[PDB]
């Protein structure tokens, strides 16, 4: 939970600094400063490691060819006045703007489609960082975009400490070292800047350790299918 | 008023928590040192060095 992370930061890592309040808990006024750094740390960990991969269904409309990955066009977000909401969200999968990289794209039946392929004029291109361009949209089709997902963003004004930070206990130290590095690096004092650099190096060492141990089952080899494809 | 003689026991009682003036000044400086040290701001070596 966020309370545990705040206590851990207050005593042990952010101890000899103002934000830690001498190990008596993070002040209720410095929340929008640890939370901003925490969002960056969670984004870094969720982009460098595959801690959350999710899929989103994009319903194709006859007059729309550029589909934006924004919650304003979501089926569950009822606050938006968009006439056509092509994102197909469910109470289970909500699509809270947590998109880090669009990896794979499928169709309604389940056949993979090419992504960003120029020679094949049947591929789904990506114009901008959050858009999906379908040159050939059909009113009776739906996409099945799968992406690497981010942690649901914790608002800067969040006050409830029961908001759960969903990271494995192995990356707790990596996140904490990242937060310490980011908070220690703001000041231009050489002595404090050196500590910030040391925290950055230690965070990059923890990440290297987790990569070397593959605690998230990311770098796992697959069955070779090249002989079958080449006709052996 | 009754003036008292200035003896050796008024400066140092030869104990760490003595009743002398030097002992009281050491206790007062040690109070600030302990207040700072109770917030993990200085290590024991630096505590003794200061």
């Amino acid at each position: 939970k966020l309370s545990e992370l705040f206590q851990m930061l207050s005593v042990g890592e952010l101890s000899l600094i103002r934000t830690g309040n001498d190990g008596q808990g993070i002040r209720t006024q410095d929340y929008p400063k640890v939370i901003a750094q925490l969002n960056a740390g969670l984004t870094n960990l969720h982009a460098r490691f595959p801690l959350l991969e999710k899929e989103v269904i994009i319903q194709q409309y006859e007059q729309i060819s550029k589909y934006y990955l924004r919650s304003e066009f979501a089926q569950m977000n009822t606050t938006s006045t968009e006439k056509y909401k092509y994102l197909m969200d469910s109470p289970t999968e909500r699509f809270l703007d947590d998109v880090i990289r669009v990896e794979r794209v499928f169709d309604e039946c389940g056949c993979p489609l090419y992504l960003n392929n120029e020679p094949c004029c049947g591929s789904i291109v990506t114009p901008s960082f959050d858009c999906i361009q379908i040159v050939y949209p059909i009113e009776t089709n739906a996409l099945f975009v799968t992406y690497r997902a981010n942690h649901p963003k914790i608002a800067l004004t969040t006050t409830d400490l029961n908001t759960e930070v969903r990271i494995p206990a192995s990356h707790e130290k990596a996140l904490t070292y990242y937060i310490a590095s980011q908070l220690y690096s703001n000041s231009p004092n050489p002595e404090t800047a050196a500590k910030g650099v040391e925290w950055s190096q230690r965070f990059e060492a923890e990440c290297t350790k987790i990569e070397n141990l593959d605690l998230d089952n990311a770098h796992i080899a697959q069955t070779n299918v090249k002989p079958e494809m080449r006709g052996w | 008023v009754v003036i008292e003689p200035i003896t050796n026991e008024d400066l140092t009682t030869k104990v760490v928590d003595g009743t002398g003036i030097f002992d009281e000044l050491m206790t007062a400086a040690n109070a600030h040192l302990s207040a700072q040290w109770d917030m993990e701001r200085i290590t024991g070596t630096q505590y003794a060095e200061v």
